[PDB]
């Protein structure tokens, strides 16, 4: 009840106690990269409805797209071929994944299931949850860091299909999710205003950070592994850390009233793309914001975003059926 | 209501960093890397498939 | 080597594109409903109807409901204070963003629960209430003629030409007949002809 | 003197009309990429069965009125008036197979979307233009409307380039012409125009509480009125030259033809209906 | 992050109900009035506009009641004038869960937490 209430103060002093500095003022530092653009180096019009989430592979070529018309088409950023075009159960699919080793496929969305492929027929479908889900990544070729909406991120195992832990506790729907590049801990947005990361060796929370006023859409991570990217739908990209415990920028401009679908980094972290709700996606620099390029195209929405294990050229999803790589 | 109370104690037994230092390391990396990003640094036609 | 590579995945490139244009052709015939308040199909004359449904997720829409934005007619099944908890899950699919252009059919719910009841009101401009024409009963029809003039007391405010609200009074026939009139409306508000 | 002086702008005008309007069909349709709908490759047909009007046939039908004399010479107007035969047979042709496109859809509803693809929009672009170049290359060219008192005078002689037709070419050509599309696209707009005052009475019904059919009227006088006036009396004069002479007049066969190369001029603004042109032409 | 505290409180009396809005923008969020009485679920009770232009109520409590966002100091008042002994109801604020937007969907269950109690008003 009221025990509980002072207990946040120690927490309210202490994280305003190490705000030494802001990042918009110690950045008193060389010039921006000036105005950058993109041109459409491919279009993979394969699909027939709208393309909810895709992920790039590990291999930089081999991206999977899975699209509201029941089609996982493993593409190739290359020779703009269809490796596969794999059917499915159920229509819905938000989300699909990639394998490291570039021998699995998962995928799965609104009929409460995570499916699992081997690039064409199933192997093992991992139910067991009460809600949609919203995201699916790979550790390792037999264990997967699904989201839910039941407010529970799990672990489950593909071997004998049980889950080995479950992260629960959010209050809320729980969104899409990211990984470190160590693959030993994992943040999570939610539709409570709230990044909380949890810990996959211990299986509970290790921080909670509240910048936001409405309910956060999609995550990244950042290239080494002190820092997270977080955008919601008030058109706001906050970055956040991981040993300061407060945000440093809010990437924000005056006109933008639509709310963020996808954030991913580029390789040296400097870029910090944003996929807008207008028709756009915009190119934030993560030391200043200066909205350093439109870069227009899509004409219904941009839905998922990906850039590359090399960081080469990224993969704005749309909802027209039609995917762009971006070099 | 009651884990709640017993959950922010295990988030304050943690120590921090402050910014100035805690901000230092992301300049770091996002200026040591500038020569292995094919997306900030534009990359020959030779080699950009 | 360099020549057979590239015949390695044209004959899987050429293969699939043989096949997805093979299902072009059930997709595009397939009308895709949502029975808001486990999928099913049923065809009526020579139609493929992909009537979803939600029953399994929880009580918190606001991001598994935009993503039935390509759907051709929510069917907004309702009961006759439960209607006006009822009533702003309608006012907000109505001014929804993606929602928008999704003409709602609208199914009252048994009309003798609002017979036998009567033989309450709950609303402040139900006494001086002018009943239309054209039913049984004039105590009966006083008051189910409410709640079909409340729902499409909005349906009007926000109805731009392109989604409209089709109520009925509770049978796949009279989705079949009202879906088809989805259809004809659509194609011809772009021939600027409504 | 003056007479032809003023001429020399007005219908000099007419083919700068053409190219500054049929040119805004042609780049914001193989350009934009999301109007490029199985309904915007017909119209496609209509600024290319354009084109061949506006810059093969309407500057040098300009040349023949302003010189007085055909420049070309002869193996030239026996392909300049088969090259107008197939721009005015293509042009009025692709009017009735978007009118027969758009009555599929709203009297067949259920049955138009995935029985009609881009994989057999060119074969009936290409049904087309295979009966309109059936009626230009094929007579005009192997002469079997030669047919004579000044016929065999002058069409075949010297520098005397106009339109001489038999008794049976401006007949059985001149209703595959017109004719027949005046009986196609009037059953078309009296079976779509039932159905645009049947559901303007059915949403009048259960909403008309909270006349306005000038709406349906507009749209059906600038596109089955601006067609029934600007090519009619063209096309009802070339059936009387041959069955009679009392309509001649010297320049109610070259003034009142001229009428229907500005029916051409229309068709880019009147099938550029659909709101994803209009914003497409803004960035142009 | 975002604190929506409330306060303020025999038939027939009058009441005036005050919160407050710390944490986000209150200029653009169309905030509203949500009642529960003991052992049944949520109901609907008021709502205000971005501005206060469609203000609109539920069937029972239509015309008594008068309320009137400031946006201003980050508040927002319920005027209870002439209250009725049907009202022994606890008050949530409850919340416009996005920016420039004229959909609720602020009604349903237990799935928001981070909020104030606000207070019980009985009769
Ligand atoms: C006078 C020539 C140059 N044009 C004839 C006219 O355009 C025409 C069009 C279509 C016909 O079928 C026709 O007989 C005549």
């Amino acid at each position: 009840r009221q025990e509980a209430e002072q207990l946040k103060n120690q927490i309210r002093d202490a994280r305003k106690a190490c705000a030494d500095a802001t990042l918009s003022q110690i950045t008193n530092n060389i010039d921006p990269v000036g105005r950058i653009q993109m041109r459409t180096r491919r279009t993979l019009r394969g699909h027939l409805a709208k393309i909810y989430a895709m992920h790039w592979g590990t291999d930089s070529r081999l991206l999977v797209s899975a699209s509201q018309d029941g089609k996982l088409i493993i593409w190739d950023s290359y020779t703009t071929n269809k490796v596969h075009a794999i059917p499915l159960r159920s229509s819905w699919v938000m989300t699909c994944a990639y394998a490291p080793s570039g021998n699995y496929v998962a995928c799965g969305g609104l009929d409460n299931i995570c499916s699992i492929y081997n690039l064409v027929r199933v192997s093992r479908e991992l139910a067991g949850h009460t809600g949609y889900l919203s995201c699916c990544r790979f550790l390792d070729d037999n264990q997967i860091v699904t989201s839910s909406g039941d407010t529970t991120c799990a672990l489950w195992d593909i071997e004998t299909g049980q889950q080995t832990t479950t992260f629960t506790g959010h209050t809320g729907d729980v969104m899409s999710l990211s990984l470190a590049p160590d693959t030993r801990l994992f943040v999570s947005g939610a539709c409570d205003a709230s990044a909380k990361l949890w810990d996959v060796r211990e299986g509970m929370c290790r921080q909670t950070f509240t910048g936001h006023e409405s309910d956060i859409n999609a995550i990244c991570f950042f290239p080494n592994g002190n820092a997270f990217a977080t955008g919601s739908d008030d058109a706001t990209c906050r970055l956040f850390d991981l040993r300061a415990d407060q945000e440093l920028m809010t990437y924000s401009h005056d006109n933008i009233i639509c709310g963020i679908t996808s954030v991913s980094f580029s390789k040296s972290g400097r870029l910090l793309l944003a996929g807008y709700d207008d028709f756009n996606c915009n190119v934030w620099d993560a030391l200043k914001a200066d909205r350093a390029g439109v870069l227009a195209g899509h004409d219904n929405r941009v839905s998922c975003l990906g850039v590359t294990d090399d960081g080469m050229a990224v993969a704005t999803g749309s909802w027209d059926s039609f995917l762009k790589i971006w070099n | 209501a009651r884990k709640l109370v017993e959950q922010l104690k295990m988030e304050a037994n943690i120590d921090r960093i402050k910014v100035s230092k805690a901000a230092a390391d992301l300049m770091a990396y996002c200026e040591a890397h500038a020569k292995e990003d094919p997306l900030l640094t534009p990359v020959p036609a030779s080699e950009n498939p | 080597d360099q020549r057979n590579e590239e015949k390695a995945q044209r004959e899987a490139n050429k293969k699939i594109e043989k096949q997805l244009q093979k299902d072009k052709q059930v997709y595009r015939a397939t009308h895709r409903l949502l029975l808001l308040g486990f999928e099913t199909k049923f065809q009526v004359d020579k139609v493929n109807f992909h009537m979803f449904d939600v029953g399994g997720q929880r009580d918190e829409r606001r991001k598994w409901i935009q993503c039935f934005n390509d759907v051709t007619a929510i069917i907004f099944v309702v009961a006759s204070n439960r209607l006006q908890e009822a009533l702003n899950l309608f006012k907000s699919i109505w001014n929804n963003r993606w929602l928008r252009t999704i003409s709602v059919i609208l199914f009252l719910n048994k009309q003798d629960l609002l017979a036998e009841k009567v033989l309450e009101d709950y609303f402040p401009e139900f006494a001086r209430y002018t009943t239309p024409e054209d039913a049984e009963d004039p105590r009966v029809t006083r008051a189910k003629y409410f709640i079909r003039d409340e729902f499409l007391r909005i349906s009007t405010a926000s109805g731009d030409g392109r989604h409209y609200c089709y109520p009925h009074f509770t049978n796949i026939r009279r989705v079949f007949n009202d879906c088809r009139d989805i259809i004809q409306r659509m194609h011809l508000r772009q021939y600027e002809l409504l | 003197e003056v007479w032809v002086v003023g001429m020399g702008i007005v219908m000099s005008l007419i083919v700068l009309a053409i190219v500054f309007g049929n040119v805004l069909v042609i780049t914001a349709i193989a350009k934009f990429e999301r109007l490029q709908t199985v309904t915007n490759y017909f119209i496609t047909s209509l600024a290319v069965a354009d084109l061949v009007m506006g810059l093969a046939v309407v500057p040098f039908g300009a040349a023949h009125i302003l010189t007085k004399t055909w420049t070309f010479g002869n193996f030239w107007c026996e392909f300049w008036t088969s090259i107008d035969v197939l721009c005015v047979t293509a042009s009025i042709w692709t009017l009735v197979v978007i009118a027969v496109d758009r009555y599929f859809a709203i009297t067949s509803p259920f049955k138009y979307q995935s029985l009609l693809t881009k994989n057999k929009a060119r074969v009936i672009i290409l049904m087309v233009w295979i009966v309109s170049g059936l009626t230009s290359f094929l007579p005009i060219q192997m002469h079997w409307y030669r047919a004579h008192q000044e016929a065999i005078n002058c069409y075949a002689e010297e520098t005397c380039c106009d339109f001489f037709t038999n008794q049976a070419y401006a007949i059985a050509s001149s209703i595959v012409s017109f004719y027949v599309p005046l009986v196609i696209m009037v059953f078309v707009y009296s079976r779509v125009f039932q159905e645009a005052k049947r559901q303007l009475q059915k949403i009048d019904k259960s909403e008309g509480r909270f006349l306005k059919e000038h709406k349906a009227l507009k749209t059906l006088g600038i596109i089955m009125g601006t067609f029934t006036l600007a090519w009619l009396p063209f096309f009802i004069v070339n059936i009387v030259h041959v069955i009679q002479d009392n309509l001649i007049r010297k320049e109610v066969y070259i003034l009142l033809n001229w009428i229907g190369y500005v029916n051409s001029g229309f068709n880019p603004l009147i099938y550029s209906r659909s709101p994803d042109f209009r914003i497409a032409f803004q960035e142009l | 992050q975002v604190q929506l505290q409330e306060s303020g409180g025999q038939p027939g009396g009058s009441l005036r109900l005050s919160c407050a809005a710390s944490g986000f923008t209150f200029s653009n969020y169309k905030m509203n009035w949500v009642r529960q009485a003991p052992g049944k679920g949520l109901e609907w009770v008021s709502d205000i506009s971005q501005s206060g232009a469609s203000i609109s109520y539920t069937g029972s409590v239509k015309g008594r009641f008068t309320i009137s966002r400031d946006n201003a100091k980050n508040t927002l008042y319920l005027q209870m004038n002439s209250l009725k002994p049907e009202d022994t109801a606890v008050y949530y604020c409850a919340r416009c869960p996005a920016p420039f937007t004229r959909d609720c969907f602020d009604v349903t269950s237990t799935t928001y937490a981070y909020r104030g109690q606000g207070t019980q008003v009985t009769v």
